[PDB]
DNA sequence: ACACTGCGAGCTCGAATTC
DNA sequence: GAATTCGAGCTCGCAACAATGAGCACAT
């Protein structure tokens, strides 16, 4: 298949594409030659992958001197897995084509708990654990004996790999996590010191988010990897919730009070650099002292640093290497672990990003504990307001870097959060051979009554009976799945507690199990697996979950699991929190955005995302409630993407409980048939 | 740039919000131009929507608190100057815009007397149908 | 609620009729309909009961069309059949009815007739 | 230093017939 | 030739809008 775009010959690794899939690969070779940015919303998850793939690995063969290394920047490790066996079908394809081999090597990259081969170190269940007891044995001093070749610990792997890793690469063959693991297996290598080795010289690099947008990792692994390449930022909707979070510190009592223990631990062995000490004791109590009032909420980005330097007189010149010497500190230490100093490294973590970040950020100390008027529970949060500070090293020190995701909901939102301009900025809507979905919204009750989920509506039965008559009414209608998000756990439980006191939930249960998703991740996995199991048998079953929960981003419901998605209600976040109400204030001033149009396009992009959970293929139909009368509202059901918003037609707009239904009932007989 | 003074600086009051070419330092609340709200400048210079954002070029607003809301929403802010500059753009010239605020200020006189008019027809021929037959 | 009580006609099989008035006599989105109860439309438009027909056709469906006999409505019920008699349709007479005065049909008694009269004529 | 979206007024037509 | 009846669509003034919850991947 010689698949020919606007000059390029790409090698499609398919027989027939989509008419749109061609389109995606003609607006994205006109990001390339422009050598600029862009911000491309693509509906589906596979066949998006591929089809990025076809065309540039294709185009680094014909100007290798423009583009020279693809970065794929994807979510988490399953779908870091799925994007390498989408790159060996499309190399595998291409040496059945041309019959010949290439200098074309593809890695992937994760945390030493992925890449690991010690017997005594890869049983350790938390991340901060096996980072530490590798670096027992990992460490400069403790291979400082080890030139004597004693039997003192260390690991076998890691000497056996600065031997004989640096002469040869690679050669060839797409590696996965498991491919590295067995390379290191019958080698005897490490494979995260050799995947960590040739990251500098492939042509695909398939990792997280956090190492490339996080600014204390990203200056140690990709930092001298290319100055000529294609970033590609694949299910990229919450790029402002990853910015935000990766320069945020949280710090409260608990913290502060194992941060002593710290320091009485760092006293006891000075005796067997003294400056420092005292320079830490006397800051650990002035953040004692701040979470020593007991007052109203306040804020003070750079008047931290003056108060900082009245009752303490501690400057932020010294504080700019905060934690630069704490980390040579516990090397000429040579201490054992060092998560056991996690604490002070948090505390020297925030003394460094108050002294030079202070533009955009807020230092809010609450006192006052959530939802309770007088209880001593104090905590102070270094809230990032400012999401394009993460990535302002992103678009600078790279060629090309593409934002893609599925239900990018208003394209003009993330270039004005995130400080760059596209050059593109297009939307795409998937081909289908039928009415694929049926998007509905279920407005008003069955007596005409409003069914929104505000919070003065919560508490009147008059619209808890309208939610409970609602699932009662799909459920009898639906095959096999129904998956119910609510907006929250306190409103999960006071309306399924409130369905069983009224004789509603013993009429669901006639039809359907179903099956609760709690917060703990033991109860959900049982009830989780149970659910795809009675899917798969009679009885069909309802995962009724929170729609800002694991499994609202996790699990994909894939055909006949989950036919109809019924959100009850918008999922909107808090917001009446102190954090949050200073993030819009920024927003206000800074890029002019309405406090409002930030609330719903925050909601609109959780509410699309698990709602477009529910279809993910060719044969794949799903219906898509939206119980909800604040759905119909124009600046709502008008963020929602353009994939999903070509079949919300104005009949399906206002229906009622039982007028939902027979759109449901007609939608379902009529996908059942064959093509 | 200033345009009324020509000081060099990096930006001021106007010049990132107005686009007014002018230093912050002439200020003159009350001596050149001030914050005029877009319900105030729609209702009274007579701009409807499709004037403050797509008449060539587009004039732009500042979002601030609604001051007796404080958790209800926005409250949109344009500048004067921009709004005199625009109604002396779409509406002729400075005469033609009161005398089209007269026939609208004696229109809403004329529903207000018609309302009450309407309503002695339709209520008196409940009455009167009444009578009529036999 | 023009768009859900014409909803509220299609998939449900409860509400059966509905009473339209000159707003379907062009190509809108009425729902396939079965039989049509033409009562008392415009003149002599053959145009309409050519766009009435349009409902039907969207035995397996039959529309009447309700004529007050020995009037004026009896000339013009003819003027409009005269398009649809050129194209084939044949319009049978159906004098008196499959049982009309068994069931409980309305207007039965001459009081109740009475005031109907005086309802019409109150208008002029 | 207030204010989004629905929803009825005028305004001006068309179709066919009275006046 | 100049009304009516009842429909249509296009402008456009008018009145008043809203926004409530909970946790593991990633660097020495
Ligand atoms: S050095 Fe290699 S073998 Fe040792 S813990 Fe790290 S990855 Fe595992
Ligand atoms: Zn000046």
């Amino acid at each position: 298949m010689k698949l020919n775009v606007d000059g390029l010959l790409v090698y499609f690794p398919y027989d027939y594409i989509y008419p749109e899939q061609f389109s995606y690969m003609r607006e994205l070779k006109r990001t390339l030659d422009a050598k600029g940015h862009g911000v491309l919303e693509m509906p589906s998850g596979t066949g998006k992958t591929v089809s990025l793939l076809a065309l540039i690995m294709a185009y680094q063969r014909a100007y290798p001197l423009e583009v020279t290394k693809l970065i794929y920047c994807s979510r988490t490790v399953p779908e870091i897995e799925k994007v390498i066996e989408e790159l060996r079908k499309l190399l595998n394809f291409y040496e059945k084509q041309e019959g010949e081999k290439l200098p074309f090597l593809g890695l992937a990259l994760s945390s030493r708990k992925n890449l690991c081969i010690h017997p005594e170190v890869t049983p350790l269940r938390f991340g901060k654990d096996v980072d530490g007891k590798c670096h027992s044995l990992t460490a400069s001093y403790v291979r400082a004996q080890y030139q004597h070749d004693t039997s003192l610990p260390h690991c076998r792997f890691y000497e056996e790999f600065d031997a004989h890793g640096r002469e040869v690469p690679l050669p060839a063959g797409i590696y996965n996590l498991d491919d590295l693991k067995a390379l290191g297996r019958r080698q005897g290598w490490c494979p995260y010191f050799l995947a960590r080795y040739s990251i500098l010289h492939a042509n695909v690099v398939v990792y997280s988010y956090h190492y490339l947008l996080d600014p204390k990792i990203a200056d140690l692994v990709s930092k001298e990897l290319a100055r000529k390449a294609v970033v590609v930022f694949d299910e990229a909707h919450n790029i402002d919730n990853v910015c935000i979070d990766s320069m945020s510190v949280n710090l409260t009592r608990r913290t502060l009070d194992r941060c002593q223990g710290n320091l009485e631990t760092l006293q006891k062995t000075v005796l067997r650099a003294e400056h420092f000490l005292g320079f830490l004791r006397r800051l650990l109590e002035y953040v004692k002292w701040r979470l020593r009032v007991q007052h109203v909420v306040q804020e003070s980005p750079p008047a931290f640093l003056s108060g900082l330097a009245q009752r303490v007189c501690i400057q932020r010149k010294p504080l700019r290497f905060c934690a630069e010497r704490l980390r040579s500190l516990l090397h000429t230490l040579e201490i054992t672990d060092l998560a056991d100093f996690s604490p002070l490294t948090l505390l020297a973590n925030f003394a460094t990003l108050v002294s030079t970040y202070a533009k955009g950020f807020t230092i809010i100390i609450e006192p006052f504990d959530d939802r309770t008027p007088t209880i001593a529970n104090p905590i102070l949060h270094f809230s990032c307001m400012d999401a394009s500070l993460a990535i302002k090293p992103v678009f600078e020190r790279f060629q090309s870097v593409i934002i893609t995701s599925g239900t990018l909901s208003p394209l003009d939102i993330y270039p004005k959060i995130l400080d760059f301009h596209p050059v593109t900025m297009a939307t795409f809507t998937m081909t289908l051979a039928r009415v694929c979905l049926c998007p509905m919204i279920i407005g008003r009750g069955n007596d005409q009554v409003a069914i929104s989920s505000k919070f003065e509506t919560r508490e009147d039965i008059a619209v808890i009976r309208n939610y409970g008559n609602l699932l009662l009414e799909m459920s009898a209608v639906v095959p096999d799945g129904i998956v119910a998000f609510f907006t929250s756990y306190q409103y999960m439980e006071s309306t399924v507690a409130s369905w069983y006191e009224q004789g509603i939930l013993e009429n669901i249960q006639r039809n359907k199990l179903l099956f609760i998703e709690t917060q703990d991740g033991a109860e959900t996995s049982v009830a989780l697996e149970k659910y795809q199991e009675a899917c798969e048998n009679g009885r069909g079953a309802i995962l009724l979950s929170v729609a800002r929960g694991k499994v609202s981003e996790g699990i994909d419901f894939v055909h006949h699991y989950g036919r109809a998605v019924i959100m009850f209600g918008v999922p909107y976040v808090y917001t009446q929190s102190r954090i949050l109400k200073a993030r819009l204030e920024y927003l206000r001033d800074q890029f002019q955005i309405r406090e409002n149009d930030f609330l719903t396009f925050d909601a609109m992009r959780h509410a699309a995302q698990c709602v477009g959970r529910a279809i993910r293929g060719k044969t794949d139909y799903g219906l898509m409630v939206f119980a909800d009368k604040r759905f119909a509202r124009g600046d709502k059901r008008g963020k929602l993407p353009r994939w999903i918003q070509e079949h919300l037609t104005d009949a399906n707009l206002n229906l009622t409980v039982d007028e939902g239904v027979q759109v449901a009932k007609y939608f379902l007989r009529q996908m059942a048939q064959p093509f | 740039i200033c345009e009324e003074c020509g000081k060099e600086f990096m930006d001021s009051y106007l010049m990132n919000h107005f686009d007014l070419p002018t230093c912050d330092n002439c200020r003159d609340a009350d001596d050149k131009h001030k914050l005029i709200t877009k319900t105030e400048a729609k209702q009274e210079y007579l701009l409807k929507d499709c004037d403050l954002e797509k008449r060539e070029p587009p004039l732009k607003f500042i979002v601030k608190k609604n001051p007796h809301h404080s958790q209800w929403g926005d409250m949109k802010l344009y500048l004067k100057l921009q709004i005199v500059k625009r109604s002396l753009e779409v509406w002729g010239s400075q005469e033609a815009l009161e005398e089209a605020k007269e026939v609208r200020q004696e229109n809403r006189e004329k529903m207000k007397q018609k309302k009450f008019d309407k309503k002695v027809k339709e209520l008196r021929r409940a009455v009167r149908s009444s009578v009529w037959k036999r | 609620e023009r768009m859900q009580i014409l909803q509220n006609f299609k998939h449900n099989p409860k509400i059966n009729t509905i009473f339209i008035s000159k707003v379907g006599d062009t190509s809108f989105d009425l729902p396939e309909a079965n039989v049509l109860i033409q009562i008392s439309s415009h003149g002599g438009s053959r145009r309409q009961e050519a766009q009435r027909l349009g409902r039907v056709l969207r035995y397996n469906a039959f529309f009447y069309s309700l004529v007050s006999q020995d009037t004026q409505e009896m000339a013009y019920s003819t003027k409009r059949q005269r398009f649809l008699v050129d194209q084939g349709y044949s319009f049978k007479v159906i004098t008196k009815l499959a049982g009309m005065e068994e069931e409980d049909l309305a207007f039965s008694t001459k009081e109740e007739q009475q005031q109907l009269l005086q309802k019409v004529l109150a208008a002029t």
